[PDB]
């Protein structure tokens, strides 16, 4: 939802305005085929590269459960 | 025919920049819109040359303000107006062009098409905010801008032109208005953001460089000289013998050398007036400086008032004002005790460090390495019959 976005975001920068939307994240412990294909949409959101992190929601494996 | 209409325009061109108006002729044939765009926007930009511009962008190109990146059409009132003296036909044809947005937006969405519109009316208004300040009638200026600023901070995604427009015209205004510090920071936000296709005299990029260094020199809360004297635009006005005195004052005064500054104001001090104002300043700053380095290579951090007075040659009562102004800035952390006059100093702030300084940094590490040699290979003796 795009409506969602800029309807939230613009609710941010009402509190902090110094933090800027960037990317997203997906907390799939690995990638998945549209990936690649929507953050080229955030690319309309944001501006230099829309950066896509992985959280490690399962924690079973070893540290470090982001992956940038 | 404003094809041979045109072709008049082309009569008092130089011919060398001639070919690209047979471009223009199949473009404005062919109507490939981004072609166009390509085409008399780098012409234009070697058409500064030319007034004639004004009326070819006054014609077809006005024509043509439906075509291509708002970034691309107001780039040429930009180089158009530039030279022009007449302040009052500038703001005209940029509130002109504005009304024009202002129909394009009322019409258009923002995914149909109008979106970073936005983008060239800021644009448009910072450039209209240096007409201003051309014209002086500073006060508009003042709030044209203040105005835009939170536009701009609240949208994350813009280009980086807009925003060099946008430092650039603040940096001119402090420049006028004369607050050092913000001249300062702007400025070097400014050069942060420039961009290859913003070409700048040699000449100016050296006067920046020089206004920036006084600046920071008058500047009240600017104590971290290591973002100029390691900025690449310094490298500009480096060789001059003429600014050499410059660099012997700040690097100077960054390794807190009382005297030996002392020294170097007594000539220029007479010759720059700005200099010959705002001595105060100058004393005051010197002494700050003394003070946090003579605090920084000292191995345990605590002071008499006596020791600050005999390095920063201040007699012993402003020591504490020296002190407690020193922290109101920001410049330290610490408590003082006046009982016993001494000073302890809880932290001192992180600074970019010049080659020197770091040398008596390697030196108490030095140190700092010994005591732990001797402590460890000390402690294997004692206590040998437990280990495991």
């Amino acid at each position: 939802d795009h409506n969602y976005i800029e309807n939230m975001n613009e609710m941010c920068k009402k509190i902090n305005a110094k933090e800027k939307l960037i990317g997203w994240y997906h907390s799939g412990p690995k990638l998945r085929a549209s990936d690649l294909k929507i953050n080229e949409l955030f690319k309309k959101y944001t501006q230099n590269n829309p950066l896509l992190l992985i959280v490690d929601v399962k924690q079973q494996g070893v540290g470090l459960p982001t992956d940038a | 025919e404003i094809d041979t209409i045109l072709s008049t325009l082309r009569m008092e061109a130089d011919p060398s920049l001639h070919p690209l108006f047979e471009q223009f002729e199949k473009f404005y044939e062919e109507k490939l819109w981004f072609q166009l765009s390509e085409s008399l926007t780098k012409f234009f930009d070697d058409a500064k040359s030319t007034p004639l511009r004004l009326r070819l962008y006054d014609n077809f190109v006005s024509k043509f303000y439906d075509k291509i990146n708002q970034l691309s059409v107001v780039k040429y009132l930009l180089a158009s107006l530039k030279d022009s003296k007449d302040f009052d036909e500038s703001l005209k044809y940029l509130d002109d062009l504005k009304a024009q947005f202002q129909e394009l937006d009322s019409k258009k969405q923002r995914n149909n098409g109008s979106k970073d519109h936005g983008d060239g009316i800021l644009l448009i208004d910072s450039e209209i905010a240096r007409t201003y300040l051309l014209k002086n009638d500073l006060v508009k200026a003042r709030d044209l801008l203040d105005d835009l600023e939170k536009t701009l901070d609240k949208k994350d995604s813009i280009p980086l032109r807009i925003t060099n427009s946008f430092y650039s015209t603040n940096s001119q205004y402090f420049k006028f208005k004369n607050d050092f510090n913000s001249f300062y920071y702007t400025s070097l936000l400014y050069l942060s953001t420039l961009e290859p296709s913003t070409s700048i005299t040699l000449a100016e990029r050296q006067q920046l460089a020089y206004d920036l260094s006084i600046s920071a020199l008058l500047g009240d809360k600017i104590y971290n000289f290591g973002e100029l004297l390691h900025h690449p635009i310094m490298e500009t006005i480096v060789n001059d013998s003429n600014y050499d005195w410059l660099f012997q004052l700040l690097n100077a005064l960054t390794v807190g050398d009382f005297d030996k500054f002392d020294s170097l104001i007594k000539v220029q001090i007479s010759k720059i007036p700005i200099l010959a104002q705002h001595e105060s300043f100058l004393r005051q700053k010197i002494c700050l400086m003394t003070l946090i380095e003579t605090v920084f290579v000292k191995n345990i951090r605590m002071l008499s008032f006596e020791d600050i007075s005999k390095a920063t040659h201040l007699p012993k009562d402003n020591v504490e004002h020296l002190v407690m102004r020193a922290i109101s800035l920001g410049l330290l952390k610490g408590s003082i005790d006046q009982v016993n006059e001494l000073v302890t100093i809880s932290w001192v702030q992180p600074r970019i460090i010049s080659g020197d300084q770091i040398t008596k940094m390697k030196d108490r590490l030095v140190e700092w390495n010994d005591q732990v040699e001797k402590l460890g290979k000390k402690m294997e003796a004692r206590g040998q019959s437990i280990w495991v």
